């Protein structure tokens, strides 16, 4: 998910990729955390965007400290 | 007294976990009076910067 | 300039005895309003102002006169010897009373200078107290808005 | 006792309280930073070019009728921290 | 500027001498301000 | 009390004769006034004590230590502190 | 051909330009897109307008064998001349990363289409130093150091880069950080103060290392290098001096300002409390008022 | 990256205690400044318990106010003095 | 407190009739908080590592000890409470298990309850909360 979505310039397919990315990631918590990082420190609007949202399904439904400052 | 403890016998180093119920209670109601004025008076001041 | 001296008048008596120099001041006070100085506990601060009698005797001395003779001060203040003044002075010194330095070859006792100390880094420890204490009202204030608004809404309506 | 397992659910919630207290000191910053950029492009037209006009008469204290040497006569607004005591007499004043 | 010495026949003189021309400044601006602390003391202790 | 007036003696003198150390600080032979001026480290060459000598040495132990450094505080440390309360 | 030439100040147009021809010509691992720089020149501020890719090869083997094009520029200049009357072929650019002594040998050739000394314009692709990426140079010659051998070498002119206030909006908006073209507040400053001491820190200690490599390696001197660094041992400070002392005296004078100063925001902060001491007497009586007030309405209501 | 760019001049600027001449006019002229206005924001606050934000500043002529210039210049002037203490004493204590 | 709570638990020596008397218990108090600070990290890297000397002789035996103390008040909010706090298994299960009699229907599946809600909302840690609810089961099904 992660590799096409650096590859494919047209901004339509990284946006899919970039939320489809965070949705594998429900219930991780914790063995999310290489993913959220390297999500976040691209320049890439599109893959920025569904990277909120992999801290968003990581720790769904109960809070988190971490999860909340990070945002 | 002045060779056993004779006062104050009724909570505080009876168990142990006696103890940690009151040191803590104590800590928790001094704190969210701490945490809420100093997020008031911080957000008065965003709100100024804001303006 | 103090608002009433109407049971300051024995440590007015105490600042005059201890200030010209004076032993015999020194003892007839003492004997005098010995059940008040007992009762108030400042009669054994009066062993050690026995002691500092001579030893302020020497600080009008030594300020008023830069250079001044071992014999001179032997004088004024009526002591045994040359060499009784300089041990007086020298522990004085080290307490830091007199600041002056002593010189044993050429026979006088000379009161060293302050100079000038804004050439120096001195003015820059007392501002350091001044600017520590500001910084601290500024944080303050901005608590205490907060804290008569909550006493205020948990008060019975008026 | 109940209230004490209760209360380790809430010490929770305070944290996050906490994190908000955190989170102003850098909403803050940002916006300090800023205000002096937005001071900035006001700097901008403030400066040349400027075309000359003569002040007429304040219709209100925030907003001035000017006339130029445009040949034109416009309303105009007033932009703030400047003096609003020597608009009074008229007198020569630039317009951006 | 100068003082004179009578010590051996000698006149020391100086020019102007120097000061914080900026401590001048100073001291009109703690008169200034040291009364408007006066007025909002009065009138934040009178409330209660 | 012949400790004590060491202490004294060092900011009251620059020198002394051997002769006047004695009588001072009360000896009845030269080889104790001596062995006194050495405990406290000025040199009895030239026939002259030197106080200054141990003054010198106390001043470079105080300044090998991490704890005279920020007694002293630099200006550069003050600045910076100074700058951090107001944008806090 | 030209004996003015000191700065050379390059627009932000011309930087990118170079990085996107890099990256349009399929050139890395260290080989070597060469263009033309474009722009006024004969003026002791060159000023680079625009550039263009030249047709350009290397090969690293023998670096006495390049490929120029020699159709490509007469054609490019042409064009070039209709766009803008400022633009005329001023130099050729490097694309780095470094210095090669290749780079005097295209130079050699590169003089006969100029119409002043071809520069040697520097821009690295992959950012360096403290300072700019972004080194210019000119052709000279001169007599060494060890008095023997006239070579032609490069002198190095300094930069600063600049735009014209057409180009610079842009540039100013389009940034979305904190720039270190424009600053904030004071704790902007303070990171301003640790970063070029910084910089102080890594370049004194190649001053120290290139002394060494010089006494051990067995390099040849430079009376350049060794001359200008005999200057900076007389210009030094020393302690003890009445100057210091007269530094001390000013510093009083500063910080006792900066008393007064904090002082006077005592008092400020000091007012914002009252008005607020105040608003909360006022807030108070007013919303307990209307509390009994509405009891009063209520009232009459439930009486018929 | 290329378009932002890092100067080399960032570095020299750090380094450099500018000129002291400008120094002792700079303290000496803010410093007087403050005087003239620290006066007006007494006359304010004569009253402040009159109602109205307009009105406060059309009783005693606090158009500009006096209390939020008299501020901005204190930490201004403050905000380049601790700067130039701080560069000063960076530059003696490095180099030598 | 930490000064006092260290030097006891350094010494390897007495300090454990002060449970049985009435002196300070604030420095037993502070070795159950020791405690939590270990076991977490050594919970990850194994299930047995109770018996390691990176873990005191005394803040083991007191652990357990606590608890036995505990369900003598007869309230077993404590016992647990600490046990799940503690990330400790052996506490947990040896808890539940004796105190399980069919008091009631209804108050056997009380008694597990107040861990089970208790791990779902206070642990956030994945390993433990993962385990607890496998063995709370165990009990249940029992």
């Amino acid at each position: 998910m992660f590799t096409y979505s650096q590859e494919t310039q047209h901004g339509n397919i990284t946006r899919g990729l970039a939320v489809g990315l965070a949705l594998i990631n429900y219930g991780r918590q914790e063995l999310a955390d290489d993913l959220i990082t390297k999500m976040l420190a691209s320049d890439e609007s599109l893959l920025r965007y569904g990277g909120a949202f992999t801290i968003a399904l990581a720790y769904a439904g109960t809070g988190n400290n971490s999860a909340v400052k990070r945002l | 007294a002045a060779v056993t403890s004779s006062n104050i016998v009724l909570e505080t180093h009876e168990s142990g976990i006696k103890p940690y119920f009151e040191q803590k209670i104590q800590e928790t109601e001094l704190k969210i009076r701490s945490k809420t004025e100093n997020v008031r008076r911080l957000e008065a001041q965003r709100n100024a910067l804001n303006d | 300039q103090s608002n009433m001296q109407k049971s300051l008048l024995p440590y007015y008596h105490l600042t005059k005895a201890v200030k010209l120099g004076d032993l015999k001041k020194f003892t007839s006070t003492i004997t005098k309003y010995k059940q008040l100085l007992l009762k108030d506990d400042t009669y054994q601060l009066c062993v050690r102002l026995r002691s500092n009698v001579i030893k302020t005797g020497i600080r009008i001395i030594s300020l008023t006169y830069k250079k001044i003779s071992l014999r001179d001060i032997c004088l004024k203040l009526n002591l045994d010897s040359e060499q009784t003044v300089e041990y007086m002075v020298s522990r004085a010194i080290r307490d830091g009373v007199i600041e002056a330095k002593i010189n044993h070859e050429d026979g006088f006792i000379e009161t060293t200078e302050l100079l000038n100390i804004y050439d120096s880094e001195d003015p820059q420890q007392v501002f350091d107290e001044r600017i520590k204490f500001a910084n601290q009202l500024h944080d303050e204030y901005l608590v205490s808005m907060r804290y008569p608004e909550d006493k205020k809404t948990q008060q019975n309506e008026k | 006792s109940d209230i004490y397992f209760k209360l380790k659910k809430l010490e929770k919630e305070y944290e996050l309280l906490t994190l908000q207290e955190d989170y102003i000191k850098d909403e803050q910053r940002h916006l300090k930073r800023e205000l002096k950029r937005a001071q900035e492009e006001v700097k901008r037209i403030q400066s040349v070019p400027l075309v000359i006009g003569q002040f007429l008469e304040p219709i209100d204290q925030n907003t001035g009728i000017v006339s130029s040497t445009t040949g034109m006569s416009y309303v105009v607004r007033i932009l703030s921290t400047l003096d609003r005591e020597l608009l009074k007499p008229s007198m020569s004043v630039a317009l951006h | 500027y100068g003082v004179l010495d009578q010590g051996n026949g000698w006149l020391y003189v100086y020019e102007t001498p120097n000061q914080d021309a900026t401590y001048d400044s100073a001291l009109e601006l703690v008169g200034q301000l040291n009364k408007v602390v006066d007025q909002l003391f009065e009138k934040a202790s009178v409330l209660y | 009390i012949r400790d004590e007036i060491a202490k004294n003696t060092e900011l009251s003198y620059d020198f002394l004769p051997l002769s006047n150390i004695k009588a001072l600080l009360f000896f009845n032979n030269e080889k104790e006034t001596e062995k006194f001026a050495l405990e406290r480290n000025w040199p009895i060459v030239n026939s002259k004590v030197y106080f200054n000598n141990q003054s010198k040495e106390k001043a470079d132990y105080e300044d090998e230590m991490m704890h005279e450094e920020d007694q002293k505080t630099n200006i550069i440390e003050k600045a910076m502190d100074y700058a951090i309360s107001i944008e806090n | 051909m030209s004996l003015q030439h000191e700065k050379v100040t390059i627009a932000p147009l011309v930087l990118l330009s170079a990085l996107d021809h890099y990256e349009r010509t399929q050139t890395k691992e260290n080989k070597r897109c060469v263009g033309v720089i474009l722009g006024d020149a004969n003026s002791s501020t060159i000023r680079v307008t625009n550039s263009f890719a030249l047709p350009f090869e290397e090969d690293e083997k023998n670096s006495d064998v390049w490929f120029l094009d020699h159709n490509y520029i007469e054609n490019m200049n042409e064009m070039c001349k209709k766009i803008n009357a400022k633009e005329k072929l001023i130099g050729w650019y490097h694309s780095g990363p470094k210095l090669r002594a290749s780079d005097l040998k295209i130079n050699e050739l590169f003089k006969k289409y100029t119409q002043n000394n071809p520069l040697l314009l520097i821009v690295d692709v992959k950012q360096q130093g403290v300072g700019l990426p972004t080194d210019a140079y000119v052709a000279i010659e001169q007599v060494k150091d060890d008095g023997t051998s006239t070579e032609k070498t490069f002198l190095h002119l300094p930069c600063t880069i600049e735009a014209e206030e057409a180009e610079e909006i842009g540039v100013e908006h389009l940034l979305r950080d904190v720039r270190d073209q424009a600053a904030g507040g004071l704790s902007i400053r303070l990171t301003n103060q640790l970063k070029s001491l910084k910089g102080l820190q890594s370049k004194l200690k190649d001053v120290v290392e290139y002394l060494d490599k010089v006494i051990n390696k067995e390099l040849p001197i430079n009376h350049t290098i060794l001359g200008k660094l005999q200057d900076v041992f007389n210009l030094l400070p020393n302690l003890g001096t009445p100057d210091d002392d007269e530094i001390d005296v000013e510093n009083h004078d500063r910080i006792n300002i900066s008393n007064n100063l904090q002082k006077a925001l005592t008092v400020k902060t000091n007012d914002e409390l009252m008005v607020i001491y105040i608003s909360n007497l006022v807030r108070s009586i007013i919303a307990f008022d209307d509390l009994i007030e509405n009891k009063i309405q209520n009232k009459k209501i439930q009486e018929q | 990256k290329m378009l932002m760019n890092l100067h080399k001049e960032q570095w020299q600027s750090g380094l450099k205690m500018y000129d002291y001449e400008e120094k002792e006019e700079s303290n000496l002229a803010a410093t007087k400044s403050m005087v003239k206005i620290a006066e007006q924001y007494s006359k304010r606050i004569e009253e402040e318990k009159e109602l109205t934000e307009e009105e406060l500043k059309t009783r005693y002529v606090g158009r500009q106010d006096p209390k939020k210039h008299l501020s901005e210049t204190a930490d201004e002037t403050l905000e380049n003095n601790i700067v130039s203490v701080l560069t000063a004493g960076v530059n003696s204590v490095a180099i030598k | 407190y930490e000064s006092a709570v260290k030097y006891a638990l350094a010494a390897k020596d007495r300090f454990d009739i002060d449970e049985k008397s009435q002196f300070v218990e604030t420095i037993v108090s502070k070795s159950i908080e020791m405690y939590v600070q270990e076991a977490s990290k050594q919970y990850t890297k194994d299930e047995q590592f109770y018996t390691k000397d990176i873990i005191d002789p005394k803040l083991t035996s007191i652990f357990e000890r606590m608890i036995e103390k505990c369900l003598k008040a007869s309230e077993l909010k404590l016992a647990l409470g600490i046990a799940l706090e503690g990330y400790r298994l052996d506490i947990i299960e040896s808890a539940l298990k004796s105190k399980l009699d069919q008091d009631s229907t209804s108050e056997n599946v009380k008694i597990i309850n107040y861990l089970l809600t208790l791990a779902i909302t206070t642990v956030t840690n994945s390993k433990f909360r993962s385990s607890i609810l496998r063995k709370s089961f165990d009990f249940l099904m029992n």
